[PDB]
């Protein structure tokens, strides 16, 4: 199977960068995080973008990296913050603003 | 002109390796994004390797997304961006195969390129073909290839 | 810091629920698979859905952890089975479509 | 009336392992949830056991989502729907504490609810409490409770 990577618009191809770049950041095992890492870059290869949008991407995503999550059950909740990584609004709006259409 | 084949190969052997040992030995600006991570396909960037060692550098305005090198020379990262760059730099291409198999190019050596559909990071791959093998046939199937393209080098 | 995860309107949850649940499928190592359970099961909680509706998500998410995907780079690419799972058209309409609102 | 103390502490204890072992000690429903992964929190789940086994169970057209049991009874899966139900079906609680902490407790046995912020999988938590510990101890900081409920058992 071909996945839908050329089927993605370019805002859509930022935005799927960003939650699979944010899932390599916050995994710790070394196939999960080469695979985020594979993922991320195949989103890459289509964008028509510089790559300092994506290390931009990448500040915005550290925000959420880093934070520390807890629950009523055993968890640090790493795949959470990655998910309200991208419903966060600097990163929807530097994707809107993007000089690179 | 073109680069010549012999320089070209000893070129591409010296960045035929793991996608992070690239980084290591062209570092600067593609050394970070390899630690980084952001690049993950060494493809375009071993190509620009051979462009920019053999005396025909990627220019710096070359309207392609590019990163710098801790030589300062600059490196191609997407492999479309570095298929389309030949196109623009190499002439008209020697051989244009539909539905191209290997035992299409035997006995002609150069820049091969080829398109086709079955790859989820990419629509295809450029590297160097010196009449028999490919030189990263070591790193290479559900892959279809649409088109092959051969830019012979002397 | 509390996540996000109150904010959230009834098919974001569900969105979110797809994701996490999703990567919990596809990734093998253990301390991932956990972190991504537990976090589909917050965005459970505080879902006002019966369990068939994630059993059905699950049905779909199936449909592409399932999925062979392949590159020009070594990669089984599984977080990419599950960004193409949350732009599937059936998944959408099962949330869209869903009784309790 | 209320479920006896005694018979709900005792209860409580068959279930007070790793939510997978509670899948298993149950069954039905509840076991293949647990086993598929989709229930984590055995929190609403070990409440459910206790009002079951003690003579108050679940009923079936309660309006909160519920699966069965091996035992063919039902099972509370959400946290807010526990602690709603409880409202609905206790009486009047006993002890109603602004920004509680464990000593406002002392000396009175029941079920204990709190609510706070600080979770990220949940508004609060329901257990048993004897007076000096939760039934749950051993399984349970950044959480910071905001309402503490009891509701005496005999």
């Amino acid at each position: 199977q071909e996945a839908l990577t050329t089927q993605y618009s370019q805002s859509e191809l930022l935005k799927n960068w960003a939650l699979s770049h944010c899932l390599a950041l916050v995994y710790k095992d070394d196939v999960v995080k080469n695979d985020a890492r594979a993922t991320a870059s195949a989103y890459l290869e289509y964008g028509k973008q510089s790559v300092e949008i994506y290390h931009e991407i990448d500040e915005i995503a550290k925000k959420y990296s880093g934070l520390k999550y807890n629950g009523s059950i055993s968890s640090d909740f790493n795949t959470m913050k990655c998910i309200d990584f991208i419903h966060d609004r600097e990163l929807n709006e530097l994707i809107k603003r993007r000089v690179e259409k | 002109n073109r680069p010549s084949f012999n320089e070209a190969w000893l070129a591409f052997r010296k960045v035929n390796h793991s996608v992070a040992d690239v980084g290591s030995i062209i570092g600067g600006n593609v050394g970070k994004n390899i630690t980084g991570g952001y690049f993950q396909n060494a493809c375009p960037i071993r190509m620009s390797y051979v462009l920019n060692a053999t005396g025909f550098p990627i220019a710096r305005n070359s309207p392609y997304a590019k990163v710098s090198g801790a030589d300062n020379k600059f490196y191609i990262y997407r492999v479309n961006d570095m298929i389309d760059y030949l196109t623009h730099t190499m002439g008209k291409p020697d051989l244009i195969v539909n539905n191209p198999k290997q035992s299409d190019f035997i006995g002609k050596k150069g820049i091969i390129v080829v398109k086709g559909h079955g790859w989820s990071n990419a629509r295809g791959h450029v590297t160097l073909w010196n009449g028999s093998i490919c030189s990263d046939q070591c790193h290479l199937g559900p892959f279809v290839p649409e088109v092959g393209t051969l830019w012979i080098l002397p």
